[PDB]
């Protein structure tokens, strides 16, 4: 199927219509996405199938056809882009200041930023277009908003 | 049964719409990868 760098949506017929379960990144012919997503399953791309590589339930990511390859990280400084792609909707970036979440193994960036669920997966990136995360593993805070970890992998 | 469709290019955009803001929270994520907030 399409092999083609750039952000997917991840959709599926077994409900109501067809829906968008979620959203992926495709770079150097791996497919990345959070693991809440697929929970692991093969995905279909045209008329070929893609066969899941690695994954992890508590880092809530899965990678197909290979091993992680994002490796770009958050400065801690500088605001950074959100290209959520909703479902039904058109692919749109949005510009944020990420918050931090601090925990007993260290601090992560955070995006607080509200999307449909369907939403999971949708790349962040810093101002050279690097993917440093994926949206959509995160918590409600106080006032009842969403706050999304900056999830990133570990390229081996 | 699960299929994918490209939805765009990966590329930073100069003028897009800034929002959201920037907390600083407490939280514990559990062995299922679920986060939660430490108060
Ligand atoms: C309304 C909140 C409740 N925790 N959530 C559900 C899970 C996800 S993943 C991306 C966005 C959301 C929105």
């Amino acid at each position: 199927g399409e092999t083609t760098d750039g952000v997917y949506r991840v959709m599926t017929r077994r409900l109501l219509g067809s829906t968008q379960v979620g959203v992926g990144v495709m770079q150097e012919g791996v497919f990345h996405t959070m693991w809440h997503v697929t929970k692991g399953a093969a995905l279909r791309s045209g008329e070929g199938r893609l066969d899941p590589y690695w994954g992890d339930v508590k880092q809530d990511l899965v990678s197909y056809c290979g091993p992680w390859k994002l490796d770009a990280a958050w400065d801690g400084l500088s605001e950074v882009q959100l290209l959520a792609v909703p479902p039904g909707e058109r692919a749109k970036n949005i510009q944020t200041l990420p918050g931090i979440f601090k925990t007993k193994d260290g601090d992560i960036g955070a995006v607080a930023l509200d999307y449909p669920a369907g939403t999971s997966g949708s790349p962040i990136l810093d101002k050279c277009g690097r993917v440093i995360g994926l949206y959509g593993n995160g918590v409600v805070i106080k006032n009842g908003s969403y706050v999304s970890a900056i999830t990133q992998g570990k390229r081996e | 049964d699960m299929y994918i469709e490209r939805a765009g290019d990966i590329t930073w955009e100069k003028d897009a719409e800034v929002t959201g803001n920037s907390p600083r929270l407490d939280v514990a994520l559990d062995e299922s990868g679920d986060f939660s907030l430490v108060e």
